[PDB]
């Protein structure tokens, strides 16, 4: 695998 | 009253995809 | 999905994935009602037998995707829960009876050329569209075989997959499990003298099984991906959650009124 999506969610 | 099952870009642009007149079809044989 | 194919875009604009913080993985497929209520299957979110038991901290919401991996920046929308609804009479210890599971977003979510709601069926549309024969359409970016060579190849799709199957008698699905099937439920797939194949597969669960309406024009969500017994096997078929009939829950649940 997955592309990194925006840390916010993470 | 929410409209849904309308695709914006097939059913509302009157384009239909690739296999779903098979899915159709089937409701006539 | 086994013997499907890719979609197109804008395809299922109703078609949710559930990620997963951490470790970052898919769990399953769902679906959006609306602006603010998603569908999906109980056993993807709690499944003591494996200790599987999320809660709303967990995961994650990802509406309007089309690949797989890619964070689609421009298209897809990445949503937090706010609280989850299990049917209370869920049956994971036998047959996973009531296999519904309703979630609902903190924020509403922004109606798009991708992100858009599919209909639930009523008693008129439930009652002419599942008969036997009739065929549905499945979708997700699950495995798409069974089984395969390690490291040889990728069991994962990269981009939506797309299955048409037919609806089967259920005399003939009750005759083709050990398991006990209740009125819950509702099975689809080719037969083996049927000349094609196909079925959702691990991945897939929680995904929706739809029909078109060829009077209204119009997309309505029969069933969800449940379960079965392994993928694509011969004379063996894959069981859907009966939407309209658990359609009071729901309606009790979400509570427009
Ligand atoms: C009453 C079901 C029958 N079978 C199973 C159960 C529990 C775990 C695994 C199996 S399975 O490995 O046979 N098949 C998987 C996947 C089948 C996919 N094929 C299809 N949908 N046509 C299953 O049903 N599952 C449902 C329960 C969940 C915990 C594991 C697994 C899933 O991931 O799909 C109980």
């Amino acid at each position: 695998d997955f592309e990194e999506i925006p840390e916010e969610y993470l | 009253e929410a409209d849904c099952g309308l695709r914006p870009l097939f059913e509302k642009k009157s384009l239909e995809d690739k296999t779903e007149r098979e899915l159709l079809e089937s409701y006539i044989d | 999905i086994v013997e499907g194919s890719d979609a197109e875009i804008g395809m299922s604009p109703w078609q949710v994935m559930l990620f997963r913080k951490s470790p970052q993985e898919l769990l399953c497929g769902a679906s959006l009602i609306s602006d603010r209520w998603v569908l999906t299957a109980a056993h993807c979110l709690l499944y003591p037998p494996w200790d599987k038991n999320f809660t709303e901290n967990d995961l994650l919401v990802r509406i309007g995707k089309h690949s797989r991996t890619r964070y689609e920046r421009n298209i897809e929308k990445i949503s937090m829960l706010e609280k989850i609804y299990i049917h209370p009479r869920y049956n994971w210890r036998e047959n996973l009876d009531r296999d519904i599971a309703l979630m609902k977003l903190k924020k509403p979510v922004a109606f798009s050329d991708y992100i858009h709601p599919v209909c639930l069926p009523d008693r008129e549309t439930a009652a002419s569209l599942l008969q036997a024969g009739y065929k549905g359409r499945v979708t997700g970016w699950g495995n798409l075989k069974e089984t395969w060579t390690a490291n040889v190849g990728k069991g994962q799709p990269s981009v939506l997959q797309v299955v048409n199957l037919p609806i089967v008698e259920r005399p003939v699905c009750k005759d083709s499990t050990r398991i006990r099937i209740t009125d819950n439920m509702f099975c689809a797939g080719y037969k083996p003298d049927e000349g094609k194949r196909g079925d959702a597969c691990e991945g897939d669960s929680g995904g929706p099984f739809v029909m078109k309406s060829p009077f209204n024009n119009r997309w309505y969500q029969m069933g969800i991906v449940s379960w079965g017994e392994g993928c694509d096997r011969d004379g063996k078929y894959g069981f859907y959650t009966h939407v309209f009939r658990l359609k009071k829950w729901i309606q009790k649940v979400i509570d427009q009124f």
